[PDB]
């Protein structure tokens, strides 16, 4: 019935479609067990979001380089930041470590029981840590403008837009992290390159993903 | 019920009604060392006089070094003080340690009689008639008589919050008295001038730039 | 019934009661009933803000033709001091914004006049005050209000408009108005820039990076400039 | 949640706050007077540190005040924080002996007053002297009220007090930030806040020193 990522294949018993983006993709069975497939959806969900922020970061900054704004790659910002301005690295390591800490480990015990954190304990707030579903953590904090709680339809043809773009967004750092490893410049300059003539630069010629070229 | 830990599997045997009357109950066993009612008794007088010692001497602590910062005072750091009070004293250190494990002994001996049986410390003709005020009240840990001179605990309203400022505080002193030790390891200065250094520069001086708390970095 | 698109369906949650409906929601931000309550005030705030500033710009290179309303911050000397009038300026317009947000998560509780017992503006709806803030009325109130909102779009877009004319070209609104009728064939945003696959050229930010206010180097920088076609 | 005066109109204010107690405006967004022994401990908390403001403002302003006109008296040049360090006929170390001692006397009397009402309303030495049978604590009248000022409006007169001290309050508060900040007498403060309010804040000042 519904489209699937091989077709004329038929989808696995613990691929139903009732997730979002399911298009029964598992060959390895990793996600046969419902709590293990529960986990690995937010796995999945907390992995699309990082990636979509990174992704828009590293492009943003990549347009900021080629226009002359004195923006660095995404390879440098660290070390441009941490030399600019007088940051101590390993403090800012730690304080990024705490508030991850603080804000994985409520998610995390939260998965563990839900609904958990809506108890009080934290500053009396309730109705903010009540939590929607699996990897969908409505409230008034994490979604302020109430799309989660309207529009049934809209919301799952969102959901489905958030996972492929999560998709999308884990290929595009793994594309950019080859493409920094194999040819050395950023991105859009890479971007540049191939535009500036697509039948000659390409992966197929850069001397380093085809070895036998 | 508050927790330690929003969501964690509270154990069985600290939901108990004889757990959960005591002072401080936030669930907190991960290593399950009070299953055992009879340890989590012991336990929770060790806590207690854990508590009140720590808050002694994290205050004799805190408070002269305080004051030494200011003009109130000249009292060395506390890693200092044992050798400048020795020098000009009137006994080596271990004569007087002598004295004080011999009197500490004692009272010692007589609050684990009190812990071994509740109230057999007024045993008739054995104190000079002063064995009827050596029986503390109907909770282990928290005697009359001689102690608490002021008579604040009669009220039982105040009695449950009472107690939940002194676990908690003392807590913090266990804490406390640790971070103690481990910045004289860690920076060579005292705590009061270890906390001025900080809030000089709080973005640069801290535990992750002494190298020693963070080797790897 | 009028609508952003004739012929189209508008959304479920949009159904033509509150002033200014064209059915005009693609993201269906307005679905819930507490966001669309807020929203509806925001707007309101925003039309008005938007109404008195693009006022206030044309009024000011009207009368002062020399001074630019990008740099009416800077080059505006005053016996107050800065820091003076920013203090009255935040006491006052917090006290006015907490009056306004208290009657708007509580209607009808603010209403009341503190110093004199008196005054009390009369029952109304939330974000139309009425009373005092209404002395003179001329008109239908629901043909008003659908003008008020009609103009406030207006002006939030006018707003918009000027401060990115004033960012690529550095002119103010009648400065790039008579140029543009000068020259339209040349002066429009495609005739300073266009991008292709081979090529990327945008117009420079005439804004400068940085202002000296008293040496302090406020800076001042073009938005999204890297963005800019 | 009555017809009292707030200090949010339309707020939420908490139950427990029923008007009872003077100057009740329903202001406690940390919940401290939750417990009922905690609050009327705090409300008597609250009247001794307002009066003690109130005569500390008093006595920090008056002085100044008179040393800036022609009234000249000893100890009028000295700053109300440089007056420890000032020749008296006794060293501040036996008047403080003699203050701690007093105070004691009648700190004990007022806390035995506290714990229970009437049952410090006799004067030990003369039996004939004593107070008014209808006292409350904090409140003690009698010789404490030789004009009977209290036999009249009670409530607004309560609603002044505890109002003069919440000001008396913030106002020392102020004067020990002023101190310490600006390292000047707070009378010069008002002064130079008086000659151009525009250029002379807490914010320029403090972002001057920066």
């Amino acid at each position: 019935v519904r489209p699937v990522w091989f077709p004329g294949n038929p989808p696995p018993a613990h691929l139903d479609g009732s997730l979002a983006g399911d298009y029964g993709f598992d060959p390895l069975f990793l996600g046969q067990e419902p709590q293990t497939l529960k986990w690995y959806v937010q796995a999945e969900l907390v992995h699309g979001r990082f990636a979509m922020l990174g992704a828009a970061g590293i492009i943003l900054t990549s347009i900021g380089a080629k226009v002359g704004l004195g923006f660095p790659e995404w390879y440098d910002a660290g070390k441009v930041v941490v030399e600019k301005n007088n940051i101590d690295f390993p403090t800012l390591m730690v304080i990024q470590f705490y508030l991850m800490g603080w804000a994985e480990t409520k998610r995390w015990y939260d998965f563990k029981n839900p609904g958990s954190q809506a108890d009080g304990s934290f500053l009396g707030f309730t109705e903010e840590f009540k939590g929607l579903e699996n990897g969908y953590p409505g409230g008034r904090f994490f979604d302020p403008m109430g799309l989660s709680r309207g529009d049934a339809a809209k919301y799952q043809e969102y959901k489905q837009k958030e996972v492929k773009n999560g998709r999308l967004a884990m290929i595009a750092c793994l594309g950019f992290a080859a493409q920094y490893a194999a040819t050395g410049k950023g991105p859009l300059d890479n971007l540049a390159d191939h535009l500036a003539d697509p039948n000659h630069v390409n992966f197929a010629t850069n001397g380093v993903s085809i070895p036998i070229a | 019920r508050q927790s330690w830990l929003p969501g964690s599997q509270i154990p069985a045997h600290l939901d108990t009604p004889a757990a959960q009357a005591l002072a401080g109950n936030f669930g907190f066993d991960p290593l399950g060392l009070g299953k055992d009612p009879v340890a989590l008794r012991w336990y929770q007088q060790a806590e207690l006089i854990h508590c009140r010692t720590a808050m002694a001497g994290v205050a004799g602590i805190l408070i002269p070094g305080l004051l030494t910062k200011a003009g109130a005072l000249n009292v060395p750091e506390w890693y200092d003080a044992g050798k400048v009070a020795i020098e000009n004293s009137f006994a080596p250190w271990g004569s007087l340690l002598a004295v004080q494990l011999f009197l500490c002994g004692f009272v010692e001996a007589k609050r684990w009689q009190d812990i071994r049986k509740p109230g057999s410390q007024g045993e008739p003709g054995s104190f000079l008639g002063f064995e009827a005020s050596l029986k503390g009240t109907s909770e282990l840990g928290y005697p009359g008589g001689p102690f608490d001179p002021l008579g604040l605990s009669k009220e039982a309203d105040k009695w449950a919050d009472w107690k939940l400022k002194e676990v908690k505080n003392g807590r913090l002193a266990m804490l406390a008295f640790l971070g103690f030790v481990a910045q004289k390891y860690a920076t060579g200065a005292g705590p009061v001038d270890n906390l001025a250094a900080h809030l000089k520069d709080p973005w640069h001086v801290n535990y992750a730039t002494n190298g020693v708390s963070l080797p790897f970095l | 019934r009028p609508l952003w698109l004739p012929g189209s369906t508008p959304p479920a949650h949009l159904k033509g009661d509150l002033p200014g409906d064209f059915g005009f929601d693609p993201l269906g931000l307005g679905a819930n009933a507490e966001s669309l309550k807020w929203f509806k005030e925001s707007e309101l705030v925003h039309s008005r803000w938007a109404m008195a500033a693009v006022a206030g710009i044309l009024v000011q290179e009207i009368v002062r033709p020399d001074v630019f309303w990008y740099n009416a911050g800077k080059e505006v000397e005053s016996p107050l001091g800065p820091l003076g009038l920013l203090a009255v300026e935040f006491f006052l317009m917090h006290w006015v914004e907490v009056r306004r947000w208290q009657d708007l998560r509580k209607p009808g509780s603010v209403d009341q006049d503190p110093i004199f017992s008196q005054y009390k503006l009369p029952p109304h709806e939330v974000g139309y005050p009425g009373g005092v803030f209404a002395p003179f009325i001329p008109g239908d109130l629901a043909e008003l209000k659908v003008k008020e909102i009609k103009n406030g779009r207006l002006a939030m877009l006018a707003f918009v408009g000027f401060v990115m004319a004033a960012q690529v070209t550095g002119k103010g609104p009648i400065a790039a108005l008579q140029e543009h009728l000068a020259d339209p064939w040349g002066t429009t945003i495609f005739s300073k820039a266009a991008v292709v696959p081979g090529q990327a050229v945008a117009p420079p930010c005439k804004i400068p990076a940085s202002v000296s206010y008293k040496g302090i180097e406020i800076p001042t920088p073009c938005f999204l400039q890297g963005l800019w076609p | 949640d009555a017809a009292l005066p707030s200090w949010m109109p339309g707020a939420d204010l908490p139950g427990y706050l029923n008007g009872t107690l003077p100057g009740d405006f329903g202001f406690d967004p940390l919940y401290l007077g939750q417990d009922p022994v905690k609050l009327k401990w705090y409300a008597q908390a609250e009247l001794m540190n307002a009066r003690f403001a109130m005569l500390a403002v008093a006595g920090i302003l008056v002085p100044e005040l008179l040393s800036n006109i022609g009234f000249s008296w000893p100890g009028a040049g000295v700053a109300w924080y440089d007056a420890g360090k000032f020749e008296y006929f006794a060293p501040a170390s036996s008047l403080f002996g003699v203050q701690m001692l007093l105070f004691a006397w009648v700190e004990i009397r007022r806390y035995q007053d506290f714990v229970k009402p009437g049952s410090a309303n006799q004067d030990p030495i003369f039996t004939n002297n004593k107070l008014p049978d209808g006292n409350e604590p904090g409140y003690p009248g009698g010789i404490f009220d030789p004009f009977g000022w209290s036999k009249g409006d009670i409530k607004s007169l309560k609603l002044k007090e505890i109002k003069n001290g919440r000001l008396a309050m913030l106002a020392f508060a102020g004067f020990i930030g002023q101190a310490y900040t600006t390292g000047t007498t707070p009378l010069k403060n008002l002064s130079t806040h008086l000659a151009d309010p525009w250029s002379t804040t807490v914010w320029q000042n403090d972002l001057a020193r920066l």
